[PDB]
């Protein structure tokens, strides 16, 4: 991302929603709900926070943390070694190599007994109040406006309250601005393009960052001369 | 300290008028509420006796966090006659005309 | 009977116990009769355990009012116990029959009276309050801290012991004093 | 004496303290100096022929200023108390002999491979109670041990009777059988002594000893005779021998590193401590650091000794002036 | 420099912490 | 003067009044009055109201450190209240001088204290008490407890009783407990 | 015990009051129930003698995770007067403003 | 019990302090006691600390009128303090009754005085109104020097102490 | 804390009052 | 007001003095 | 459980009445 | 401490464990 | 009231004790 996330508080999409006299009876309670609904369905990483936080393994489970979305990476304690998806079907199922782990719910299932694991997971920047807390970049307003817009539309169309014209009008703007936050959010920066360059003209070419938390992935490559 | 008590009475009181007028409010304030009663009630019982002077700089620097952070809790008011810049009401009074060998005198 | 005092010396060295039996007209029959001392690992539900901590008879002390009076001062460390991590539990009996003028629900004659440090509680506020001195914003521990303790005050106070011991077992028990 | 050194260790002996600049006038005074920004302490002392100063102790490279006292410098001399077992015989049976054995471990050498074996014996006989026992063998180690002969002073023997059971009477190589009238001796006090010392030559360091018996055949069994349970100690040797040494070596990095090695030709340095007073110790311990890549540390230490009067009041006075003009929270002993 | 009852019941226990009765010589 | 022992029975019988004159020698000539007990439905801003719920006047007994020291066990179902939704207030008045050289505020001839039945009160936060456990939420009946104890704790020792009665209505009024059985019961 | 009889009563008339304003409770809950009774019919028969202390100190603490669980068990209330910080009324009375040798000293 | 002047010499090299007791008929009665020094380190709410900068107990000077007035000047070299970056706390002390006359409220035997050196604040808005002579821009960190010494201010005259020392630590030495 | 001689003599004066 | 444990050791040890 | 003195006097009391 | 009938009909029953009849000598 | 095994062993062994 070009842009930086300044944080602003959740109404400031009803300041800007309620300029239109037909969604005049939209609300915070509905602002949560679609703006939950906007941020899970773009799926961007730049809006949730980067957290890392260790647990304890009692045995091939652990305790995760409450506010989990997401989980980035998952390393030994005292090693470093990252952890990989666990492919096996019987892991803590004895009968008669490399770690792993999986995550359901609450609870994460690794392939390690007693140790303690480092999870660097992603979760939601809370308000002063416990809300969300959205970007205040006005191409993310302008679509989750656009979002709301559309959703409080197509109920008022099968109702029947709205002309099928207007409804098409408001999709075709949502469908446009959410491709342009799709874009904005996604195209990289100029720093993140020098990390991106590193990692792709390597002459020597480097397969290992997942062992490390991907902290070498964009340092250059430098070759000595002969 | 006495104090303590007024703040906390002040402090609840608000609350529950909130409550009374609204329904809600914020629980990263009611965690503030928490921390300023059980503080008093830490100072005015028997674990008051485990303070030291540093210990009791230390917490009222930790207390005057949560003085202006929401409206139950308020900067506490005393009574104090100073400031950073003071008047000067000494008067001059040299004795018929004289000097000493360097300056100026007087009565 | 009631509790004068009880609680650990500010020097966590002795255990403190000062027992007086109440002044009532319809008391004067009624002594002491022992001290035992239960911890967390022992305590059970109807009245003292067997294989307890420390077993004290008043008797032995003296040699009548004398009896209605009685305090201790037990060294924890000859307790072989924690003065830091334990939670004591003082049982007292009456040995003496009350009057017959005694009012309903006054001739209890075993009583209770819960026992912790509350240095390691207040080292862990002024960490947290020097937490706090940063940033000005409250950590979610502190506050978790003063509800669990609230928590076990309800209980003990209700009477729910088991349960306390598991709150402070699981909670509290790692202390440093 | 020769001690280690974190790569030096400097001493200045405060005698008084004059608070100025101009007023050092008797040798041995010190002027703790600094500015009022915290950024450097220094000591000027009024050397024997000069004012010196002491070096700029960067006051935020500091590690620790402990100031230790008097009394936990001074060595005690462990005791032991040398008795009859009473569950071999309560008396001593008439034909066995008694042999004492004390054995010392550094009495010549620094090693415990250089011993020492002193001893006393007394042959018992029937009628000999216990208190005419500790009669008859705190003599016959006073004539081994406490004789005019002995090269070195090894220990200090009393006896203890009932009726007082705190004060000791010494028994020495001229204390006969009638000076000794009590019939209630019950042990045998063997006290470490203070060894000589010439200064910076002959350091303070003592001769420690463990005694141990022989046996007596009490009944067709060679039974150990005896047992010695070490007491608590009394006496102490004082800090003066202590610090005489230690001036005389950290003179040495600001003087001559030679002391007399040639004697036509010396730098006589005169010294300020007496040997016969008692002192306090403050070690200020700090470092050096180049503003630059090179952070490596170079560690020296100041040492500053006063006067102990039983109350410490020459030591606190010194701290304190240390503590306003440099700013630092030295703990007052 | 007012003192309350409390003041003094604060100092009272203080100090009973360091006297002791005929009966503990 | 002081309370030594203020609180009603667990078993929801006895108002526990225990009161004694201080112990310093200027308090000899002070005695003790009357007891006058009030509820929150008859209160006055300034000392007892002219209809309280039971008076108990001292000198009408023996007559001198029997009176300095008094204690009443009242049987509550005489005064034809609640235990549990009763918030009562005590009042002891003084009878004599202290002695002068005493520092003011002391020679206070009245004496007011609070009571209530902290026991249904415990048991609605017991309904609350295992949210503690539990992570990821806030105990919020837990912290609504503890909140609406102390504000009426905080009320009452700071001398805000009004506004105390205001929140005693509002919370705790609804209070229920299992009457006193008036038969007597064999325990020991 | 006398106390289990009373708990369970209270239960299962909760949940028959359940099953007659409503007609469904957690069969998750039914469950707790069950169990509270088998232990309840248990300790009160003659079963209770092959019951140790360390069988009663478990029972009870496997018996307190049903305490709060559903609205049915409550947790149950004891007749207490103690709690984790106990009152000092313990009063001062000098003699003579007699020092001791070192400590002060009292009646 | 008032102060006539209570000051830092123009020279950085005195801190100066006058006290006088009120003129009033019924501190006939009244002298001072004692002068205590303590600085944004050692201070406590509660009256002067325990080890404090320095302590003055005034029957030390003279040998009863003149007790009740009093005039110090400490030079700040000698206290071990920096004259430009510390803020000093004098409190005074009466050691006396008043009549049973006076009027509630003005039976107090202890007050205080705060005191900081200008000089710095004046060489900063020096520094900023040269800024402002290039341009005619008004700098923001002047607006805030402004600001933040008025809340210091406040906090002085309202008692707030504690966070007047964290806003002096965090702004005007740092 | 700063105690003045007064304060002490009024501790001392409320201490011998339970004399 | 309030008191800290040095106020206590103060007001202790000026007792100890004066008995 | 202590079982003092009398509680085995009790004891004793009922098992010695249909003695 | 006040002990009730089934109290009383506890003991009875373990001590009949342990005892016997005349005839069973 | 309860009473566990060794509530029991108590009553039996003490009753022994006294015949």
């Amino acid at each position: 991302m070009v842009n930086n996330i300044n944080w602003v508080k959740l109404p400031v999409i009803l300041d800007r929603l309620l300029r239109h006299p037909l969604l005049t009876d939209l609300n915070l309670e509905t602002a949560i709900q679609y703006t939950l609904d906007f941020i899970s369905a773009m799926g961007l990483p730049n809006v949730y926070v980067d957290k890392i936080e260790t647990i304890d393994i009692k045995e091939y489970r652990g305790e995760l943390p409450c506010d989990l979305i997401s989980i980035n990476q998952v390393r030994l304690h005292k090693n470093g070694i990252a952890l990989r998806a666990m492919t096996d079907n019987f892991n803590a199922y004895p009968t008669h190599g490399e770690p792993s782990f999986k995550t359901q719910g609450r609870v994460i299932f690794t392939s390690i007994k007693h140790e303690k694991v480092d999870i660097s997971y992603k979760a939601i920047m809370l308000d002063d109040e416990g809300l969300p807390l959205i970007p205040d970049n006005p191409i993310f307003l302008k679509t989750l406006e656009l979002y709301i817009k559309k959703e409080w539309f197509t109920i008022l169309f099968d109702m029947g309250k709205i002309s099928p014209a207007v409804l098409n009008n408001t999709q075709q703007e949502y469908a446009f601005k959410a491709g342009q936050c799709n874009n904005e959010f996604v195209i990289p920066s100029v720093s993140e393009m020098e990390a991106i360059t590193n990692m792709w003209n390597q002459l020597i070419p480097r397969v290992t960052e997942f062992r490390r938390g991907f902290k070498n992935l964009g340092d250059k490559e430098y070759i000595r001369v002969h | 300290m006495d104090k303590m008590l007024e703040i906390s009475e002040e402090a609840i009181t608000r609350y529950f008028t909130t409550l009374s007028q609204f329904g809600y409010k914020k629980y990263s304030d009611v965690d503030k509420i928490i921390v300023l009663f059980f503080m008093e009630e830490m100072l005015a019982g028997e674990m008051s006796y485990y303070v030291t002077q540093d210990d009791y700089r230390n917490i009222v620097n930790a207390l005057y966090c949560l003085a202006g952070s929401t409206c139950m809790i308020d900067f506490p008011m005393f009574e104090s006659y100073d400031t950073l810049v003071h008047s000067n009401n000494r008067t001059f009074v040299p004795r018929i005309t004289e000097d000493s060998i360097l300056r100026s005198t007087e009565d | 009977m009631h509790f004068n005092e009880l609680r650990i010396s500010q020097d966590n060295r002795f255990l403190i116990i000062d027992v007086s039996v109440d002044n009532q007209d319809y008391f004067e029959d009624v002594l002491l009769d022992s001290i035992v001392i239960d911890t967390q690992d022992t305590f059970v539900m109807n009245g003292p355990s067997d294989n307890p901590l420390y077993i004290y008879n008043v008797e032995d002390a003296y040699d009548t009012q004398q009896m209605k009076n009685v305090r201790l001062e037990l060294n924890i460390q000859d307790l072989k116990v924690s003065p830091c991590s334990t939670m004591f539990f003082v049982y007292v009996k009456s040995k003496g029959t009350p009057s017959t003028d005694t009012p309903c629900g006054f001739d209890k004659d075993q009583i209770l009276g819960t026992v912790i440090n509350l240095q390691p509680i207040y080292k862990q506020t002024l960490k947290y309050l020097k937490e706090v001195e940063c940033d000005c914003n409250i950590p979610k521990g502190f506050i978790d801290m003063i509800l669990k303790l609230k928590a076990i005050e309800l209980c003990v106070r209700t009477g729910n012991y088991p349960q306390a011991i598991k709150y402070w077992n699981k909670f509290f028990i790692k202390n440093n004093c | 004496m020769v001690i280690s050194i974190n790569q030096v260790r400097q001493l200045y002996v405060a005698k008084a303290l004059k608070a100025n600049t101009a007023a050092l006038t008797t040798a041995g005074d010190i002027v703790p100096k600094a500015d009022t920004a915290k950024t450097t302490l220094y000591f000027q002392s009024m050397s024997p022929a000069g004012i010196v100063a002491s070096d700029k102790i960067n006051l935020k490279h500091v590690l620790y200023a402990k100031a230790t006292p008097s009394e936990a410098l001074a060595h005690k001399l462990v005791r032991y108390s040398v008795t009859l077992d009473a569950d071999v015989s309560a008396t001593p049976v008439a034909g066995q002999n008694y042999i004492l054995r004390l054995a010392f471990r550094q009495y010549i050498g620094l090693s415990e491979e250089d011993q020492y074996f002193k001893y006393g014996e007394v042959i018992a006989r029937s009628g000999m109670t216990a208190s005419d026992f500790y009669k008859k063998m705190a003599i016959s180690l006073a004539k081994n041990l406490e004789n005019k002969t002995e090269s070195t002073p090894l220990v200090n023997i009393y006896l203890i009777s009932a009726a007082a059971a705190s004060t000791d009477v010494p028994v020495t190589s001229a204390t006969k059988e009638s000076d000794l009238t009590a019939t209630d001796y019950n042990q045998i006090i063997i006290e470490e002594t203070e060894q000589p010392w010439v200064l910076g030559m002959m350091p303070q360091a003592f001769i420690p000893f463990t005694p141990q018996f022989l046996t007596i055949t009490v009944d067709g069994e060679d039974r150990l005779w005896g047992v010695a349970t070490v007491v608590t100690p009394t006496k102490t040797v004082p800090d003066g021998h202590l610090i005489a040494d230690l001036e005389y070596f950290c003179m040495g990095a600001r003087g001559d590193i030679y002391r007399g090695m040639g004697y036509p030709n010396i730098i006589k340095t005169t010294y300020l401590v007496d040997p016969g007073a008692v002192y306090d110790v403050l070690d200020i311990h700090y470092f050096y650091t180049g503003s630059n890549e090179s952070v490596q540390k170079s560690e020296k230490t100041i040492t500053l000794v006063a006067v102990d009067d039983g109350s410490h009041t020459a030591m606190n006075a010194l701290i304190g002036a240390i503590n306003t003009a440099s700013g630092l929270t030295i703990a007052t002993l | 420099m007012f003192f309350t009852q409390e003041d003094y019941r604060k100092i009272e226990k203080w100090l009973l912490a360091n006297s002791r009765k005929d009966t503990d010589f």
